[PDB]
RNA sequence: CGACCAGGGCUACACACGUGCUACAAUGGCGCAUACAAAGAGAAGCGACCUCGCGAGAGCAAGCGGACCUCAUAAAGUGCGUCGUAGUCCGGAUUGGAGUCUGCAACUCGACUCCAUGAAGUCGGAAUCGCUAGUAAUCGUGGAUCAGAAUGCCACGGUGA
RNA sequence: UCCUCCUAAAGAGUAACGGAGGAGCACGAAGGUUGGCUAAUCCUGGUCGGACAUCAGGAGGUUAGUGCAAUGGCAUAAGCC
């Protein structure tokens, strides 16, 4: 899992890359396998919105978040993120 | 490996060397002309390359003849 | 016994002609020369040594002696007396055989041979080179052969200083510079 | 089977087995069979001792091994001696010619050491 | 010299390219046909041609010619 | 923060990802001989033939605003010969030397040719994609953009599951 | 309990919960004889080979070596084949 940060109008500090790798690994290690994870980084004159695109054996999932400050959508993709994950996890468990 | 019939110079590096050749070795040459060659009437002067930004002046030397003025004078910095 | 008997008749003219000696026993002979062959493989396969031990027989004309370690070092996984080189010495008409046969048929089939290395002296005038192809030797016929290694050769010589083995070896007409 | 310093192959035809001299490939190796009277399919084995000691003076006209690795280590070193683009990209290891550096570069990088 | 331990040492006759035919003692086998020996190898007169050999202004003015 | 010019940069490179081309060979490589397309472009343009050059190409120079002339030899195929399973006569990267053409001008940074050099690669873990028939897979050809610069794009046929 | 040195006061011996170290074996050759030979450590030259493995030469003269601690001894060798 190798995580792939991009932004548009948001300029990626270092402080910024290390906690968002932190939370992802987090998950990662919490729920699934993961092959592979982009984050998109978007900021609409006031909407501070982040995508996230994880590429997990069964396939990819996707979540976006919209928050105040960057690291609140952050957050929020995360909490999403990890909900879909339980969602695909057992979903090809269904023993 | 280019241009099949003589080396290429513009005149105002060609006029400009045999003006300040016979006039003595004098002060660093200012060329901007990266693109032209080095003739053996070249040797012995400091011409200062335009790269870019500055004016970096290198010593004619004999085994530099067959090459251009832009060869010795890079542009990019790395590192 | 060619070029001993070229020693006899030509290199004591020219010997005694350019350093004016008193005695004809002030001249220059050549006592011995030595072959080396320092393996140090032999830690990691021991009867790698004899493929070495078979190489200086055929260079040499003659069954080389295996030398054992002096020290034991530790930097090199050795103990007292663990064999890992093998030296053979030849003299007389060994020598000069293996002489006639070194600067005439086996020091040109070196490849690549510029003129060879004058700085190497001792001081008192012995000579000492190191070849690094077996296959310069007509013995060794390179098909039946396994790795190259190397061996290095001393020509010790009965001179007072280097500039005598310098005009012993270039009477000889020994390659240098 | 010694010519130039080498030649040791055999059961192979004349005009591949030249190629293994540093300095002689499937142009020039054809023009010394060519230029020495050999046909091009026989074997190193099959050639007489009187036909290669033909074959060594005719391949002591083009430079081999030696001297062709000093000369080339001359132009390289004379490079990198004056210090243009190209010899500047010597002393570093990167690709001389212009290519692509953003991505591939890899042959004259070497491996990948992250 | 020991007897039963060495080996075979013969006089045979090593000939060259060239034509030296010289006949020297080894432990060969039939007999040898050299290539190249203290004759007809370039360590007498061909050695000096990587000196005579660089410069680039006489590179350079095969291009001029006026 | 408009306008003009020169030089540079857009081509930088510890690395990461995507899309492709060439391979890892014997259903093949190389050498000789030889069969069969459709579609298209062309006037400061396409450029026969003939000489010179190993070759990229050069000189002269017809013809054609074109079912006529030119680009323009299709290639895989086929017959013969060799290579005998190896980093090999595979692969063609990188680098050195020498050139050609275009354009005021090929240094940063073009394409191609010749000689030499001969890297990784011996069919690719986890994961992943396209494709139901003239399709997939391979083989070549043309066009636009363009002075020059396709391994991309857009087209066309061959063999053909 | 035993061995070695110092304390131990120049014969021997000599104490302390004084100062420092070792043994509870090994070897049929590591014993006997005969024959032979001489180290350590530096410098120079020498293919990989380095600061050092092996070769040659020089300085040096036992600064080594002894199956195992330390003392005494050892070249006529008690040291190594």
């Amino acid at each position: 899992m190798q995580l792939n940060i991009t932004g548009n109008n948001v300029e990626i500090t270092e402080a910024l890359r290390e906690f968002v790798t932190a939370k992802f690994a987090k998950l990662e290690q919490y729920f699934d396998r993961i092959n592979q994870v982009y984050v998109v980084l978007k900021v609409e004159k006031v909407t501070h919105t982040s995508d996230a695109t994880l590429h997990v054996d069964g396939g990819e999932l996707h979540a976006s978040a919209e928050g105040q400050d960057m690291y609140a959508a952050i957050d929020g993709l995360i909490d999403k993120l990890a909900r879909q994950l339980t969602k695909h996890k057992d979903k090809l468990k269904q023993h | 490996r280019s241009l099949k019939k003589g080396p290429f110079i513009d005149l105002h590096l060609l006029k400009k060397v045999e003006k300040a050749v016979e006039s003595g070795d004098k002060k660093p040459l200012r060329t901007w002309s990266r693109r032209s060659t080095i003739f053996p009437n070249m040797i012995g002067l400091t011409i200062a390359v335009h790269n870019g930004r500055q004016h970096v002046p290198v010593f004619v030397t004999d085994e530099m003849v067959g090459h251009k003025l832009g060869e010795f004078a890079p542009t990019r910095t790395y590192r | 016994a060619k070029l001993h008997d070229y020693y006899k008749d030509e290199v004591v003219k020219k010997l005694m002609t350019e350093f004016n000696y008193n005695s004809v026993m002030q001249v220059p002979r050549v006592e011995k020369i030595t072959l080396n062959m320092g393996v140090g493989e032999a830690i990691a396969d021991k009867k790698l040594l004899d493929n070495a031990a078979a190489d200086l027989a055929a260079i040499s004309g003659q069954k080389p002696l295996i030398t054992k370690a002096r020290k034991s070092v530790a930097g090199f996984k050795i103990r007292q007396g663990y064999p890992i080189g093998c030296k053979v010495t030849l003299r007389g008409e060994r020598m000069w055989e293996f002489f006639e046969r070194l600067i005439t048929i086996a020091v040109p089939r070196i490849r690549d041979f510029r003129g060879l290395s004058a700085k190497s002296f001792d001081g008192r005038g012995n000579y000492s080179m190191g070849v690094r192809e077996q296959i310069i030797f007509p013995e060794i016929d390179y098909d039946k052969v396994d790795r190259v290694r190397g061996l290095d050769i001393t020509i010790t010589t009965t001179a007072k200083s280097d500039e005598e083995g310098r005009a012993l070896l270039a009477a000889f007409d020994f390659p240098f510079r | 089977a010694r010519i130039a310093g080498i030649n040791i192959p055999d059961h192979k035809h004349a005009v591949i087995a030249l190629t293994s001299i540093y300095g002689v490939g499937k142009t020039r190796s054809k023009a010394i069979l060519a230029a020495a009277g050999i046909a091009e399919d026989v074997k190193i084995s099959e050639l007489s001792e009187g036909q290669i000691d033909t074959l060594r003076d005719e391949v002591a006209k083009f430079v081999v091994e030696g001297d062709l690795r000093r000369e080339i280590s001359m132009s390289i070193k004379r490079l990198m001696d004056l210090g243009c683009y190209r010899g500047l990209r010597h002393r570093r290891g990167l690709p001389v010619r212009g290519q692509r550096t953003k991505t591939n570069a890899r042959t004259r990088k070497g491996p990948r050491k992250p | 010299m020991k007897k039963d331990i060495h080996p075979k040492y013969e006089e045979i006759t090593a000939s060259c390219s060239c034509g030296n035919v010289m006949k020297i003692r080894s432990t060969v086998g039939h007999d040898l046909n050299l290539d190249v020996c203290s004759k007809c190898h370039p360590f007498f007169t061909g050695k000096q041609r990587d000196v005579a050999t660089g410069g680039r202004v006489d590179r350079f003015n095969k291009r001029f010619n006026i």
